[PDB]
């Protein structure tokens, strides 16, 4: 169906089509609707989509990754290789790592487009309101500052998140069974992680300068 | 909320929808809270907790006002022009006489249209058009007929 | 800052400004007895890369942003300008502070 | 579409449509089973100082208006606009020559 | 005016404030403007609030609109600034206040 | 053909969930198996998801503070504070500490079922697996769900309240006094039904892929990881309908 | 989108907060859309369009709209069709029949002028309408029925 | 609307059970409710206030003077009830002004 990239595209347009929605639909109420694209930015930058993306990839990339070793650990796999004289954790788990790292950036990349791409249409073309205002108080109210640190604290994520699904496959135990019970301990570890890291990072960057300016 | 706040009953006349927990401001700072808003015999009476170290005169005026115009509301504890020398002190009252509330941006619009709907305006438009013609082009010719 | 009224929707977290432009932020608000009088107290953190550029004499004014907007701490270069500059220990005042809709 | 239609300040129903006809804007609402003379007044009116707009009724008359019915033009009046109100002001008070007000006062 | 505003001419975005300092004659304001777009060297520099929310911008007006252009690195001297909020209430609240009520 | 193969599983998914519902609605239910699964799933889920829900919240809440007290409106973010925590927060966190969590544990238990030979065995003498073992299984999902929901909203609530009082310094009587403004019956009851539906479709999807593992060496863990992203999926989807049917009713219009 | 709608240029003094895609309206009634706004010397040239369904007069006039205090400005053609010729594909609207939004800055600065030309000064205290009113006020105090008797009199006898 | 609260002199009392119309229209009855505790009097007065600038209200009693106690599930003429700013008429007021 894709993979990762599928399924991180679809949760990401999901994510950005609820902000899209519940935001318009509240300005609405109020009234001030033409904030929405200042307000759905702020809203995917710097708590949705980092959050969501993490999640996503925690459970894709890191259940197959302890699936994997898991079954290579049943498999007698990793008593194979140090036994042909190879350093099991320098072949599996450092793999595993590089590979997220450089896979890392063009998946929250994506994720980026497809959320800012999702709240865009649903402002647009269901509620009807204008591209001009849509794309003006989204440029304006942007900051490229943030998306870079978003795109760190991803990164970081990702390694967190990589070595803590590593961890659980790699030491899996009893058999076939054994191996589901990992994954699902690694998916709370993972969620967890992810949210500590997202909450962590964003506070230490705006706790004393918002980098976002209205009034006078 | 600290030790050694002092708590006074305030007697408003209204309350003007002010919810509890609201803030008591001297010197328009936040220095306290409001505790309880009971109704006692059909007039509205506040319990006010106000934090230590504030001298305010036992004819201190009370003022519901408006925070701001899309925000809160607040109680106003500001000595008179003629403090006395007496305090308020713990579990002492500020009568209705003191008390009193700031008119709100509802009422205030409220009565300025009272004046536009029943004063005839649309008349003075008018009256103007009339004066303008008598004025128009004959104002040295006014003078020398006075 | 002394005033003699801290004003309305003014917080801790309030922009301080020299010229329009932000150089701190006001850090805590408090009442002050002076001569068996209230009076507002407001202590505020600023940078000191402009403490150089702000006079001694500076106007301080608690000004009001838009309508619905909260309050700032103006200042602002009087007509003469001493060659002493704005520090921890200059006692200042406010100038004026605006009048709250009530 | 879906602003509140009232009568006596209770709401009684929505609008639906919006269409164009010659001069004229048809806009279609429903009462939500209540009925309403065919001599009834509407107003656009602003609701909120944000811009909230809502249709207000006063029913008149005996004769019942019946479903799909259309009240004339003349019976229908659109609201002063807030900006309308502050672009009066401005452009007016702009042409002051407010030393000569001030010197006649 | 802030960093990362808007700066427009006759109300259209032609560039971004860069910077904005505190000076000893009032503020500085570096920005950036595309190069297809020339401004004439009669402009100036006003800032404008696009609501009464706020959104601040600044705005280069040129009357003539022709003309010599400015170059990059130069300074606009000739600056506008808007009427401000606080001393319109107070001019007004003492206005309302001197009327004598039981007169009227 | 290729539309053919996903729609094999689906429709056995289907039909699946279909014996389940006649075997609560016509069967004598399970009360034992019931029990002892609700309280599983809330072993198995209710510090993940206060650990997930915590921080979460403090981080919308340090958000929707800095950017209203830059927009100047900061006494209205207790409304924000509700709007989030009860329609999106609640029901959100609920999904990922559910199908996380309690789907994983439920594909994996019966998998183990399932490659032990027990389901065999419960099918040769006579009695049936959906009424034995999937009908108390998706109903403790959907009770659980629901207390889970409850928990996070009101943990949700209280934390912010605390953050932004005693940390952002803002007023805890406009906090409290405008959660109302923007929700209402109409929130909580949308809030109710997200966290019923997605409890009950978690359930549903574990109960299904543990029912048909592959056995083999790796068919419990691909079984496992097929259920979450399946659940996490399929929870998306329908918590963004469910949203949009929301909106349409709210509390502000 | 072409050959089933009408573009029309029109010139503006001022184009503030209004961006290619705002709404075109008639009576309040999307019939289009703006395509584009460039500089034009001192003015801002403004290309839109609306649908080819609706008709417009050929004398209509451009006027953007503010319709909000937080709203997206729209060009609505002011006067309704009701016959006559009407305005073709590719005409010019210049100065003369357009108008803008009154906008903020203007309402404050208008505000403090008056304020200031017209509010009390030192050498005024009361201001020029205190001063109007006192005098008026204490000028009349007791004649209103010596002037209504007077008026009477004067309205009979004439 | 209904849910809305009922506050005597400010102070929260009840809440307001129904809206419907009387008269073929031309008024509107509102049912509310005020805590038991709390008794209406002869010359006690209705009014419908602002609770805010985005749309909300409430119903707003003043006990008036006459000492006579208004008997339980009694009406309110409309003598003595007044409505809400009415903002469309006071922005439509200010056209022959300006």
């Amino acid at each position: 169906i894709g993979g990762t990239v599928a399924i991180i595209g679809f949760v990401t347009l999901s994510a950005g089509s609820l902000i899209a929605i519940q935001g318009f639909a509240s300005l609405g109420n109020i009234g001030v609707e033409a904030f929405t694209g200042f307000f759905a930015a702020l809203a995917n930058i710097r708590v949705v989509a980092p959050v969501v993306t993490g999640q996503a990839l925690a459970a894709t990339v890191g259940a197959g990754a302890t699936a994997e070793l898991g079954a290579m650990r049943i498999s007698e796999e990793v008593d194979a290789l140090e036994v042909m004289g190879i350093k099991s954790i320098s072949y599996l788990v450092s793999t595993r790592i590089m590979a997220g790292a450089i896979v890392i950036i063009p998946l929250y990349a994506m994720a980026i487009l497809l959320s800012f791409m999702s709240a865009q249409l649903v402002t647009t073309i269901f509620y009807s309101q204008s591209v001009g205002t849509y794309e003006h108080y989204f440029h304006t109210f942007l900051r490229v500052d943030d998306v870079m640190w978003s795109f760190l604290e991803v990164i970081i994520m990702s390694v967190i998140v990589m070595l803590n699904h590593c961890y659980f496959g790699y030491f899996a135990s009893g058999g076939a069974v054994g191996v589901g019970e990992a994954v699902g301990r690694s998916m709370r570890t993972s969620l967890i992680a992810i949210v500590l890291v997202v909450l962590l990072a964003s506070l230490a960057l705006y706790g004393t300068d918002p980098n976002f300016n209205l009034t006078v | 909320t600290e030790s050694g706040s002092m708590t006074l009953y305030v007697q408003m006349p209204e309350t003007l929808a002010l919810n509890a927990n609201s803030r008591v401001r001297v010197r328009d700072v936040f220095v306290g809270r409001v505790r309880k808003i009971e109704l006692i015999n059909w007039v509205p009476t506040l319990t006010v907790d106000v934090e230590p170290g504030i001298k305010l005169p036992k004819n201190t005026l009370a003022k519901i006002g408006q925070t701001s115009l899309l925000g809160s509301q607040h109680v106003e504890l500001n000595p008179p022009e003629d403090p006395s020398s007496e305090l308020l002190r713990d579990g002492d009252t500020i009568p209705l006489a003191q008390s009193s509330a700031y008119p709100t941006i509802e009422r205030t619009l409220a009565g300025i249209s009272g004046i536009l709907t029943g004063g005839g305006i649309p008349n003075i438009e008018v009256i103007q058009t009339e004066v303008f013609n008598i004025l128009n082009g004959r104002a040295d010719q006014i003078r020398e007929f006075l | 800052v002394l005033s003699g009224r801290a004003g309305l929707s003014m917080d801790p977290g309030s922009k301080v400004t020299f010229n329009g432009v932000p150089i701190g932020r006001l850090a805590s608000i408090d009442v002050v007895e002076v001569d068996d009088n209230p009076e507002a107290r407001l202590t505020l953190d600023v940078d000191p890369k402009y403490l150089d550029l702000i006079p001694e004499n500076a106007n301080v004014e608690l000004r009001a942003t838009t309508v619905f907007g909260n309050k700032y701490i103006s200042f602002l270069s009087p007509k003469n300008p001493s060659a002493e500059r704005l520090s921890a220990s200059t006692p200042i005042r406010a100038q004026g502070v605006t009048t709250e809709f009530n | 579409i879906g602003d509140k239609v009232r009568i006596a300040g209770m709401d009684v129903g929505n609008v639906k449509s919006m269409e164009i006809d010659g001069d004229k804007v048809v806009i279609g609402y429903t009462l939500g089973g209540r009925t309403i003379g065919t001599e009834s007044r509407a107003a656009i009116r602003t609701d909120t100082i944000l811009g909230r707009k809502n249709i207000e009724i006063e029913p008149r008359g005996s004769e019942t208006l019946k479903p799909r019915g259309v009240l004339p033009v003349g019976q229908t009046s659109a609201p002063y606009q807030i900006y309308d109100a502050f672009l009066d002001v401005t452009r007016n008070a702009a042409g002051w020559d407010t030393q000569a007000v001030r010197q006649s006062l | 005016l802030y960093a990362t505003a808007n700066v427009t001419y006759r109300g259209t975005t032609i560039g971004k404030v860069t910077s904005v300092e505190p000076s000893e004659s009032g503020a500085r304001v570096e920005m950036n403007i595309y190069d297809r777009y020339k401004i004439p060297a009669d402009a100036t520099a006003n800032v404008h609030s696009v609501s009464a929310v706020g959104e601040q911008f600044i705005d280069l007006t040129s009357d003539s609109g022709g003309g010599a252009y400015f170059q990059p690195g130069d300074t606009i001297t000739k600056a506008t600034v808007p009427a401000e909020v606080g001393p319109a209430l107070d001019a007004a609240e003492k206005g309302l206040a001197v009327l004598p009520k039981e007169k009227i | 053909g290729q539309l053919e193969k996903p729609l094999a599983t689906v429709g056995g998914f289907f039909k699946m969930s279909v014996m389940t519902g006649k075997a609560l609605f016509t069967r004598p239910f399970q009360w034992k198996e019931f029990v002892l699964q609700s309280w599983f799933l809330i072993r198995v889920a209710f510090l993940p998801t206060l650990a997930v829900s915590i921080p979460l919240t403090v981080l919308i809440i340090f958000t929707l503070n800095i950017l209203l007290a830059e927009f100047g409106a900061a006494d209205v973010s207790g409304a924000g504070a509700a709007l989030g925590a009860v329609t999106q927060l609640g029901p959100l966190v609920t999904v990922l500490v559910v199908a996380g969590a309690g789907s994983t544990a439920i594909c994996a238990d019966l998998g183990a079922r399932t490659v032990r030979e027990e389901i065999d065995a419960l099918e040769v003498l006579g009695i049936d697996p959906i009424e034995r073992l999937v009908v108390p299984r998706v109903v403790a999902s959907t009770f659980v769900a629901f207390m889970l929901n409850g928990a996070v909203i009101t943990i949700g609530l209280v934390g912010g309240f605390f953050f932004g009082v005693y940390i952002q310094n803002v007023s805890a009587g406009a906090y409290v006094s405008t959660l109302t403004l923007l929700t209402g019956f109409p929130e909580v009851l949308i809030s109710v039904v997200k966290a019923t539906l997605f409890g009950m479709i978690a359930g549903l999807v574990g109960c299904y892929r543990g029912l048909t593992v592959a056995g083999g060496s790796k068919g419990v863990g691909t079984a496992v990881n097929e259920t979450l992203v399946l659940c996490v999926v399929a929870l998306f989807a329908v918590n963004v309908v469910l949203t949009t049917i929301g909106v349409r009713f709210g509390t502000g219009r | 989108r072409k050959l089933t709608n009408t573009t029309v240029t029109a010139y503006f003094p001022e184009v503030l907060a209004l961006y290619p895609g705002d709404k075109v309206l008639i009576m309040g009634v999307r019939v289009g859309s703006i395509d584009s706004i460039e500089t034009a010397g001192d003015k801002m040239k403004v290309v839109f369009h609306f649908n080819n369904k609706y008709k417009v007069p050929e004398n209509a006039t451009a006027s953007i709209l503010n319709p909000s205090l937080v709203a997206s400005r729209v060009i609505q053609l002011s006067p309704p069709y009701t016959g006559g010729p009407t305005l073709r594909d590719g005409a010019v609207l210049d100065v003369d029949r357009t108008q803008v939004p009154i906008e903020y800055d203007e309402v404050r600065n208008q505000v403090t002028r008056l304020l200031a030309d017209l509010g009390p000064t030192p050498e005024q205290p009361k201001g020029p309408f205190g001063d109007i009113i006192e005098s008026f006020a204490d000028g009349f105090a007791g004649k209103g029925e010596q002037l209504n008797r007077t008026l009477r009199g004067l309205s009979d006898a004439l | 609307r209904d849910g809305q609260f009922v506050r005597a002199a400010g102070v929260e009392v009840g809440k307001v059970k129904s809206v419907d119309l009387i008269n073929g229209g031309e008024q509107a009855e509102v049912k509310f409710t005020v805590e038991r505790s709390l008794p209406l009097f002869q010359e006690t007065t209705a009014a419908i206030r602002y609770q805010d600038l985005i749309g909300n209200r409430y119903l707003e009693l003043k006990r008036g003077d006459s000492d006579q106690i208004l008997p339980p599930g009694s009406t309110i003429p409309v003598e003595r009830t007044e409505p809400a700013l009415d903002l469309d008429a006071l922005v439509g007021g200010f056209r022959p002004l300006f």
